[PDB]
């Protein structure tokens, strides 16, 4: 990725065996959970959460009016549908208040059930024993480059 | 000798050999290196390297 | 686009790679908005090979520039004043982003600013000249491109700015998801991007050539760059992202590079992720893919 | 290895015949002796 | 056991398929078995899984620092062009995965193999040879999932009580499998304090005594309390060796591991290891450790403590602002006072973490990861260092979380930079000591 | 405590490609083992219906152009990848495709053979203009999962064939759920089952139990 | 002692090996030349006074010989 | 003499070549020294260090006095013999701890005096 | 459609209790697909039969105590949560164990009703003190799975009613895990490998069969929805 995190691929499953969202729609990687935290590079998690916001799309906040922390302010970013893409520059860009409050949001799938809560976390189905992974897992979109 | 040139100041190391008139024994690991000789350590070592060995009498019987 | 725009102090007429101490590396407080801190190898070249900035200017005479916009009586002007090193050590540089006041003046009771140390300093908005045309001038366009930049210590952000000019263009060419400001700028000027240099219509359009008809009533056509093998082979190949039909204006983007997607860079693709640990697979810094 | 026999003893490695011609070159006369009998000559 | 790049392996081999190849009919000269090798016609792959059986191979990854630098493993055919490598062995080599190469080296002579199967096989190589501390150790993933799976949570699933008055004590289960029916069902949870009988376990010490003494429990059957998950742990362990019952910090397992050594064989250590890798894994990603911007929490007291040091420093800025300060003592001031106010965002914010989260998990298991990183992540960052090797007193009191300002990233980077070139300078120097210590 | 109902498996219909399926009762702790079951035999073992190469008359190769259409011969491969396609098979069969003058091109404009049939006519392949003329014809195999390009070195092909990577999956998206049934609790499963149009969600799951049924053994 | 059951280079096991020869040296020397010597045979001249597995590689063979106490050397 | 093996944890073997581990024990954790690898190829190349300090010559009491800009510490020794002298000790380098030397301690005959590297070839 | 080859099922025995169980090849990922669900219909699916409550003579509002025997309350009944005996009622039966004196009682003492036949009569039960005697009631009723204890309405109206943990199903312990073949005829081909530890009642190629019939004939609810697509026998 962007962040200066970077691996070979070591494994390449069938998409059968992958975990999965709720959605039966399966993740295409994992990444390990233990390189992040000492890097540095948390800006590789900011974006993998607004990777699900720009790919599922979202809405205020309004009515009646709009929120505290969306006075500072976006502006006509109320609403983007679904698969919009997203611009934040580099000093200037979306700030940490704001993730939040776009993370709830929006349905669906399909059905009107959403995939990922306001932690950007979802629960995941192993696709080799078919149950739940025990805790509720990080998922998104992240922009990686060969 | 061969061993001092190797490491560092080559030139320096090989007049005062020349005018020495140094005779190197190739006693040390990497003089062997360099010659291509078995290394005077592990299992190069006389004491192992001349190991001889034979089936005992006694298992040769049962063959 | 980085390759050009890199200024190294080594070659003849300059100091040895070997010879040069850190004093050279060491990034100087008037690198701002001129050369790029964040961007430099991360072999033994530490620091003698840099980017020019975005907004920074060649001299006459040699010594980069870099933008500003000078304030009076704490009232930013329009007035838009390219300043070498020297004057700029002559004066107070307010902060990119200060609170901005109707028509604009200081509105936040005092003012962020530089001085010639370069020593940071805290001073109402009465003795300021100069404010900073915007935030990322310092920055190079790799780094601007860098989402959360801020949040990305000095380090990594580096290896993130050198492996964006390691990618490879993929057959699809994806475009960032989340993206920052730069992907548009910086395919249009590479140049591996067909522009439209009058306002026109598209006369015809083939995987070969793409021809306009101008307002003007002259006729340009280009030629596509088809499976082109690149110095290193990576693959050149152009795509036309336009109609028959068409309405065109000046400067447009008619046809995708390898690396871009309607007109704005694309290096990678958008791609499902899970940040569980998995079976001991993806371990270590290993990754794991759908087959997909 | 492809008549499957055993390995056989190794010789005299290429690269260090000629480090003793490189140093006669500089008119060092390098000479392998022996236990004895003095000089043995490579070729 | 390594994973061998099928075509590399049958480069390696050549001579040795050709011959092969040779003796079973397949080709009637040497010449035919080359060209059948090199066409890779399909007959050769069963082949070569003969010739490369019980053959070792050296893998050697640089830069070679110690000997273990270079290990022998048993080739393993693999599809792909990449090399499998055991993930206990990365410590030795140094091996990152992203991306780093590695050097395959074929032992022919009887001897050369010989030394390959004896002195650097990688299962006889675990200590290093400068601490004598175990090095295959696990490790990382390993750590979590093994503290995961011997930690003990209160009031979890299943918690032994125990039952008063009209209930009996409702903890107890009949077998270790028994627990794993009623975990597999809701009612038992891995990290419960339940109470079990076991049999085919061997009690600690001083509870051995106590209860047998005669005596011991080869078949015998014994009771104590413990997580289901430090059940499963000690059948990690091998069966000879007595019940630890603690949750499983890095050093804990370095402790055990250590123990083996002395007390066992190295085989047995060989395997003891390649069990807890297995067993760490599956309930590393069972342990529901991943990262959010939400699961990075900053302490609300930051606010204050922020304030509270911008008075001070005003203050003292205040006494040098009135010419009587030193101006060296002021900015050497600054350095104490914010200095301080780090190590109480420090303290302050792991007040706040409540024990379970997962960024603290990592760090609190050894598996990696610094209480000064997290310091970065969330709370501040600190003070920076300017280029001239200074300390500047302007702290930098925004945290990687909230995101630095355009001059907080630009003082970072000053400093930041030399010490990436330090890292740099610091193996060219290194390599030269030691290649003075080698001679 | 034996509870014998015997097992009871419900259709549904949500949308025409897809329905959902329900089977209650089971004993406590199944549907998800028993959900996941299906659910990888599906996105794998369902046969198909997938085409394999290709040949185009201009284009002797993957990687040029042709005179006219809008798209590169290999940006048009990967449009024909979204080809889903059925085929009673069995043995190789060959489709064509012949279009001329400006347009354009979809899967409706391929003629397939008797015996197979195209179950997306509105897939844009290429656009053409007045010089463009597409002339193509296509291979539909039959098969399961997903095989990569057969290079035709290793086929019999001559150097006009165009290899392509074959995905045979009649199923697209597949999902599932449970619900218990309080002491006394069954579970009862529900799979949400999917298919790109080549079958329906019925003849899936049925070719998953008879390909899954058959399996098992003892 | 139970170890569980070694696979392929890893039996037998070093130290049940190293009972039988005065160091990890002197094993290496001790099996290295009971291969080249039933190698010779294949084509001194003794043994595989084991049973040889199917087709087990000589120097393997020394190794199981060398555990079953099968053969005696001399230090130099 | 030399031990256990850490790699075996049993006596050395006697093939073993234990200056080369020694070497690489040493030289590996290297690249982690970042009061470092100046000072660690200060001692083994055995030249005279960075700020010298001084030992003392012989056993007895000290007599500490300072100068502008010096230090003067004299040792009377127990002998009693001549008195040794230390003449000029820049006061940027303090003194060694027991706590910090005064004037009164008893030394003996390998103490340091001051804070620093002493010189091997002295001592 | 379909055909493939070849999969087998072999059995290493480890004990009579104990056997494992290899599949070989299986089609990658069939390792994952099927041998989790296999874990499952031995575990549950599997009918038999096991004490649910029980209630001894002497014991009503006592915490836990039993004066003339050395074992207590919760060591009994753990000591005979392993009681193995297949019942032929489908309704819960009172079996009954009735012992005075010094002496050990066992599986062997209890008097079983008629269709209930005790598997395991050397069964430790309790050590009886000097002159005691001990006076309990087993309740039996047929089942599958491991139900834990049941208070329902709850334990309730019973003074002195002890539910207990049942282990219904004849299959204590199972498990599974997943290796690659072949020699590139099949390469990275999955293999199951299943470890099945079994009761006394069944062996475990009772207990494998058995879970075959009860998976089979389970999935032919699918089948029975069209048939047309197949595979491989
Ligand atoms: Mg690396």
């Amino acid at each position: 990725g962007r962040h200066g995190n970077k691996g070979v691929i070591g494994k390449i499953l069938p998409v059968e065996d992958m975990p999965f969202l709720p959605d039966g729609t399966p993740v295409d990687i994992i990444l390990n959970t233990h390189g992040v935290p000492r890097r540095m590079n948390i800006g590789q998690i900011l974006e993998t959460h607004l990777g699900w916001v720009a790919k599922a799309g979202w809405n205020i906040d309004v009515a009646a009016g709009v929120p505290d922390w969306a006075s500072k302010l976006p502006e006509e970013l109320y609403s983007a549908p679904a698969d919009s893409t997203v611009a934040t520059p580099v000093f200037d860009g979306a700030q940490e208040g704001e993730l939040a409050g776009l993370l709830g949001s929006t349905l669906p799938n399909r059905d009107g059930e959403v995939m990922v809560d306001a932690d950007g976390k979802s629960t995941l189905f192993d696709g080799r024993s078919g149950e739940p992974f025990p805790y509720p897992v990080t998922v998104g979109y992240m922009y990686i480059l060969k | 000798w061969l061993s001092a040139a190797s490491f560092q100041e080559t030139t320096r190391v090989l007049t005062d050999a020349a005018i020495n008139c140094r005779s190197d024994k190739l006693n040390g690991l990497k003089e062997n290196v360099i010659i291509g000789k078995l290394i005077p350590a592990g299992t190069g070592i006389s004491r192992y390297r001349n190991i001889q060995v034979q089936p005992t009498e006694e298992a040769r019987a049962a063959a | 686009l980085t390759h050009k725009r890199r200024l190294s102090a080594l070659g003849p007429g300059g100091l040895s790679r070997e010879r040069a101490g850190l004093e050279v590396r060491d990034v100087h407080p008037s690198h701002y908005g001129r050369m790029c801190p964040i961007e430099t190898p991360e072999g033994p070249n530490i620091g003698l090979i840099g980017s020019l900035s975005v907004y920074a200017r060649v001299n006459p005479f040699g010594f980069i520039e870099t933008p500003y916009r000078k304030v009076e009586n704490g009232v930013v002007t329009d007035q838009i004043d390219y300043l070498t090193a020297d004057e700029e050590d002559r004066h107070v540089v307010a902060q990119a982003n200060s609170p901005t006041d109707e028509n604009g003046r200081f509105t936040e009771d005092r003012v962020m600013v530089r001085k010639k140390g370069g020593e940071v300093e805290f001073v109402s908005a009465d003795q300021v000249d100069y404010m900073d045309v915007s935030p990322r001038q310092m920055v190079s366009v790799a780094t601007a491109m860098i989402p959360f930049l801020e949040h990305d210590d000095a380090n990594r952000a580096l290896m993130g700015a050198n492996m964006q000019r390691q990618a490879v263009p993929l057959v699809r060419s994806e475009a960032p998801l989340v993206g920052t400001g730069m992907e548009l700028r910086a395919a249009i000027d590479a140049g591996d991007v067909v522009v439209a240099d009058k306002t026109g219509v598209i006369e015809e359009v083939s995987a070969d050539y793409i021809t306009v008809m101008a307002d003007d009533g002259t006729r340009q056509s280009y030629r596509l760059r088809k499976f082109a093998r690149s110095n290193h082979g990576t693959c050149a190949n152009q795509r036309p992202i336009v109609d028959a039909g068409q309405r065109v204006e000046a400067g447009q983007v008619i046809a995708d590079g390898p690396c871009t997607q309607n007109g704005e860079m694309a290096l990678g693709k958008n791609l499902l992720v899970a940040i569980m640990p998995w079976e001991g697979h993806n371990y270590e810094d290993a990754i794991i893919l759908s087959n997909r | 290895i492809v008549k499957g026999e055993n390995i056989p003893e190794p010789g005299i490695p290429e690269s260090f015949k000629v480090l003793l011609k490189e140093l006669q070159s500089l008119c060092l006369n390098v000479e392998v002796l022996s236990s004895d009998g003095a000089a043995i000559e490579m070729r | 056991q390594c994973g061998l790049p099928k075509l590399m392996a049958l480069e390696l081999f050549k001579p040795f398929v050709m011959k092969r190849l040779v003796d079973l009919n397949h080709a009637q000269n040497i010449k035919s078995a080359k060209r059948m090798v090199e066409r890779q016609r399909p007959q050769v792959w069963d082949v070569l899984e003969e010739v490369i059986a019980e053959h070792p191979v050296l893998l050697n990854r640089a830069p070679t620092l110690h000997r273990l630098g270079i290990q022998a493993f048993e080739p393993q055919l693999v599809e792909g062009k990449a090399i499998q490598l055991h993930p206990l062995v990365c410590e030795a080599f140094n091996a990152d995965f992203d991306g780093d190469q590695m050097a395959v080296h074929l032992p022919l002579s009887a001897e050369a193999q010989a030394e390959a199967r004896i002195l650097m096989l990688s299962s006889n190589n675990i200590l290093s040879p400068a601490s004598g501390k175990p090095l295959a150790m696990p490790r990382l993933d390993m750590v979590t999932g093994l503290y995961y799976l011997t930690t003990l949570v209160e009031g979890a699933t299943g918690e032994y009580q125990a039952a008063t008055k009209d209930a009996p004590e409702q903890g107890v289960y009949s077998s270790p499998a028994e627990a794993i029916m009623a975990m597999d069902r809701g009612a038992l949870s891995v990290r419960a304090k339940i109470k079990v009988r076991l049999t085919e376990l061997r009690p600690p010490t001083d509870l051995e005594a106590q209860l047998f003494e005669n005596g011991w429990k080869p078949g015998d059957a014994w009771t104590a309390e413990t997580t289901l998950g430090r059940v499963m742990f000690n059948e990690l362990l091998p069966k000879s060796y007595p019940f630890v019952n603690e949750q499983m910090h890095k050093k804990v397992q370095a402790r055990i591991i250590n123990d083996l050594a002395e007390r066992f064989p190295m085989i047995v250590v060989a395997q003891t290891v390649d069990k807890l890798k297995d067993a760490g894994f599956y309930w590393a990603t069972r342990s529901g450790v991943t990262v959010s911007m939400a699961d990075v929490l900053v302490p609300p007291q930051k606010q204050e403590i922020l304030e509270r040091h911008e008075a001070e420093a005003d203050a003292i800025e205040r006494k040098y602002q009135r010419g009587a300060l030193n101006h060296t003592e002021r900015n050497e001031s600054l350095v104490k006072i914010w200095q301080d106010a780090t190590e109480e965002v420090g303290k302050a914010l792991e007040e706040f973490y409540p024990a379970d989260n997962p960024i603290i998990t990592i760090v609190k298991s050894g598996a990696t990861g610094n209480l000064t990183q997290t310091r970065t992540l969330a709370g501040m960052k600190g003070l920076v260092t300017n280029p001239k090797g200074e300390f500047i007193p302007r702290p930098i009191k925004s945290s990687f979380r909230e995101g630095l300002t355009v001059l907080e990233y630009f003082i970072n980077t000053h400093g930041a930079r030399k010490g990436l070139a330090d890292t740099a300078l610091r193996t060219a120097d290194s390599g030269y000591l030691t290649r003075r210590l080698v001679d | 405590m034996l509870i014998s109902q015997r097992p009871t498996l419900s259709e549904e219909t949500v949308a025409e490609n897809r329905s959902r399926f329900v089977i209650e009762p089971l004993e406590p702790g199944f549907g998800y083992t028993l959900g996941n079951s299906l659910r990888r035999t599906l996105l794998s073992s369902i046969p198909g219906a997938a085409v394999t190469s290709i040949r185009i008359d201009g284009v002797l190769h993957e990687f040029t152009t042709v005179p006219g259409v809008k798209e590169d011969v290999t940006d048009i491969i990967l449009n024909l990848k979204g080809l889903v396609v059925s085929s009673d098979d069995d043995e190789p069969v060959t489709m064509y495709l012949r279009k001329q003058g400006p347009g354009v091109v979809t899967a409706g404009d391929i003629v397939p053979p008797a015996g197979v049939t195209v179950h997306n006519p509105d897939m844009h392949i290429a656009t053409l203009n007045d010089k463009g003329k597409l002339e193509v014809e296509l291979v539909v195999e039959r098969g399961r999962g997903y095989v990569p390009a057969v290079q035709n070195k290793a086929s019999g092909a001559e150097i006009g064939r165009i290899p392509v990577d074959s995905i045979y999956s009649p199923v697209l998206k597949v999902t599932y759920k449970v619900e218990a049934t309080q002491r006394t609790d069954f579970d009862k499963l529900i799979i949400d089952v999917e298919t790109k149009n080549s079958i329906s969600p019925r003849d899936a799951l049925a070719s998953a139990g008879g390909t899954l049924v058959e399996l098992f053994g003892l | 002692s139970a170890y569980d059951t070694p696979l392929g280079i890893t039996n037998p096991p070093i130290d049940e090996l190293l009972s039988r020869a005065s160091s990890k040296y002197a094993l290496v020397i001790y099996a290295a030349k009971r291969a080249r010597q039933i190698n010779d045979y294949y084509n001194e001249y003794v043994g595989p006074l084991v049973e040889p597995g199917l087709q087990e590689k000589p120097l393997s063979i020394a190794l199981r010989e060398i555990h079953g106490d099968l053969l005696e050397h001399t230090e130099g | 003499c030399y031990g256990r093996s850490m790699a075996t944890g049993k006596l050395v073997d006697i093939g073993e070549a234990v200056g080369i581990v020694a070497a690489q024990s040493i030289g590996e954790p290297g690249t982690q020294l970042t009061g470092g690898l100046p000072r660690v190829q200060e001692l083994f190349e055995a030249r005279v260090p960075r700020n010298k300090a001084p030992i003392a010559d012989v056993a007895g009491r000290v007599r500490l006095e300072e100068s502008d800009k010096f230090f003067k510490i004299t040792i009377v020794p127990d002998d009693g013999g001549e008195e040794v002298v230390y003449d000029k000790l820049s006061k940027r380098q303090r003194l060694r701890v027991i706590g910090v030397l005064s004037d009164g301690d008893h030394v003996e005959v390998g103490d340091q005096l001051m804070e620093g590297a002493a010189d091997p070839h002295e001592v």
